[PDB]
RNA sequence: AGUUGAGAAGCUUGCUGGAGGUAUCAGAAGUGCGAAUGCUGACAUGAGUAACGACAAUGGGUGUGAAAAACACCCACGCCGAAAGACCAAGGGUUCCUGCGCAACGUUAAUCGACGCAGGGUUAGUCGGUUCCUAAGGCGAGGCUGAAAAGCGUAGUCGA
RNA sequence: AACCCACUCCCGUUGAAAAGGUAGGGGAUGACUUGUGGAUCGGAGUGAAAGGCUAAUCAAGCUCGGAGAUAGCUGGUUCUC
RNA sequence: GAGUCGGCAAACAGACUUUGAUCCGGAGAUCUCUGAAUGGGGGAACCCACCUAGGAUAACCUAGGUAUCUUGUACUGAAUCCAUAGGUGCAAGAGGCGAACCAGGGGAACUGAAACAUCUAAGUACCCUGAGGAAAAGAAAUCAACCGAGAUUCCCUUAGUAGUGGCGAGCGAACGGGGAUUAGCCCUUAAGCUAUUUUAGCGGAACGCUCUGGAAAGUGCGGCCAUAGUGGGUGAUAGCCCCGUACGCGAAAGGAUCUUUGAAGUGAAAUCAAGUAGGACGGAGCACGAGAAACUUUGUCUGAACAUGGGGGGACCAUCCUCCAAGGCUAAAUACUACUGACUGACCGAUAGUGAACCAGUACCGUGAGGGAAAGGCGAAAAGAACCCCGGAGAGGGGAGUGAAAUAGACCUGAAACCGUAUGCGUACAAGCAGUGGGAGCCUACUUGUUAGGUGACUGCGUACCUUUUGUAU
């Protein structure tokens, strides 16, 4: 149904910062990914007005593409494919190389 | 001096109007084909 | 920039450029522009030249402001006064009023504006409409006339 | 005199204006001028008749089709040997 | 099946998690005023109403109704005794719109003929009226020659042939062959019958280290998938990272198509033919322009035999052959695309391709019908420039920071004409298509001068290019 949900844990391949063990906080709907933790982008904001501060120089996570980043396995501790093989009562996430459901 | 056109909105209506158009059989054919070329507006 | 061929043209490199290119030999052609008072954008010469829209005139002061011949107030001059004043009908469509502004507009400058952004602002038994009745004229059930469209017209119902 | 009209001179002609202006002129109780509303249309209307006017167009409008009308006539026709 | 509140685009406020929240498909409910617009009128998006049954307070609100014409059907009843016209009440249907296609009604001109009246163009453009998803046409009073063929419609030949034609320009068949498709029946009127697919989805195989780089899909080095290897897109070139690609399951519920099936029409399903055939003037259609002109048509005027008859076989006549006219019904092969959906390209790549990649039939130009433009691109990602200094508290700059790169800064590349600023050499006593042949000097480079480049005092010859023409500096 898709592959990365919310709450998963990941692993970051081909980018800035590959092989960064991260976690999803927010997915966008034009497969780009925001993770916790990577990607760290920095916006030059004027100091807010009505009565309100920014300052000056404040971090934020920058979103990747989906075709980036892949589910982390935690039993060889390497990127594994997902697969839906296992339908029962629900398409359950299944790792395809050891055929194991995702928890 | 006296220019080709002096403005009033009732003889306008009555000429170009809707109603006026509608009425013939021939005006009932310019507003299908004002009609299907697109325009915003057909009574002018 | 160099260099090679009778020529159309080919080849190797310096910098800019930032992702596509086509030995060779065959095909398929929207296949090669200087000229058609050719077509559509750009930029020149004329040239910082003519003009700046009635020959009803303005001169000081004080103010604001980054900056006053033109803005506001003051004092004094001029001009229309069967209009350059007031008001209804058309027509227009927010140009009216107040804060905020001056890049563009206004034949110059602008702190000013019929110019930008943001708010505001039209109160009816009697005034005009609608409602009632008709003129010219229009449309016209039934009805006559006409290849077809349609034309004319009685009752009627619209039209200041 | 308002008002309607256009006889003369000069200025203007890239005009302030695709027909005006400043001075002077003619009619000014009627074959008058004018506001609103209607009627007549393309080989067809209207016309105190000039071939005049019918949306700055008229010896027969304007627009879309026949239609890429027809032109023994003008103009142009693009790389080498 | 875990995120969501449409697009051009921010900060508020909140709804549900594991399911019905967004989100996609079926069915229903609401559906303001205009418009065939239909209760009567109107300047389209407005005004004035009635009637009935109910509710509501000197002021209303619900709920329906209320157009003309056809057909039918009641009731009603004029001159007129009867009884038709006429008038009401009810039922059923139609009206309008749409690109092309089809059949009918009406039907030009320019132009060809090197002029032009016959003729062509052409029964074409256009204008009306009908109907259908196709229509029309069709089941022999047909063609062939003494042999025979048996409905129509469409393509290929006969053949640009016989003919026709101011015998000019031109227009042009049939017979016979080859194919596509493969049914024939009869009374609106003697006496009629006229079982699969489709709109939503779901599963869907196979990769690792190593270099350079901002970033690997690329360099290397190996392995695997395959009924799916030339797809899209991911920070640069990916069968194995992401979405997809070959087969099956379907589907509460509708739709359509073949069936049973229901009624009725789709309609399997009986004869026949009077102002009819023919005739006479006047026209059309036949390839056929009064031509020896057959045949079909119908505006005017006429008129038969009874299938022992009849009419056809290109003037006409005898002999032979072949068919039953004056009543009807019919599938298939066929024509078309405003609307969809897949796919495909020796198609376009923002002066091309739709007029229109951009908020286009818009802006604008017209009293109107009508005409009708110009307008794409920052980066992989907004990381879209905090902070300082000059300035009007601005505009614009100078730094600084982000980034692989700001001469990528609100924008990829970035040419020519046009305008400048620096550096070198020549020009204030010299006459002209502004170049070419010789040539002094100076400059900057290289070995330092033919090693090369740039200027060109002086001087000899020299009247641009194209088109028309017997000739052009003209």
């Amino acid at each position: 149904m898709q592959k990365i949900r919310r709450d998963d844990e990941v692993i970051v391949i081909a980018g800035k910062d590959k092989g960064k063990r991260g976690k999803v906080l927010k997915v966008l709907a034009d497969d780009r990914l925001v993770v916790g933790g990577v990607n760290l982008i920095k916006r030059h904001t004027k100091p807010n007005p009505m009565l309100g501060q920014q300052g000056g120089i404040v971090e934020k996570e920058a979103p990747l593409h989906v075709s980036n980043v892949a589910i982390f396995n935690t039993e060889t501790s390497k990127a594994d494919r997902v697969g839906f093989k296992v339908e029962d009562g629900k398409k359950i996430r299944v790792f395809k190389s050891t055929q194991k459901p995702v928890q | 001096m006296k220019r080709t056109f002096q403005p009033s909105t009732l003889k306008r209506a009555r000429v170009h109007g809707f109603r006026a158009r509608m009425a013939t059989k021939n005006g009932r054919q310019v507003l299908s084909r004002r009609r299907a070329k697109g325009r915003k507006r057909l009574t002018v």
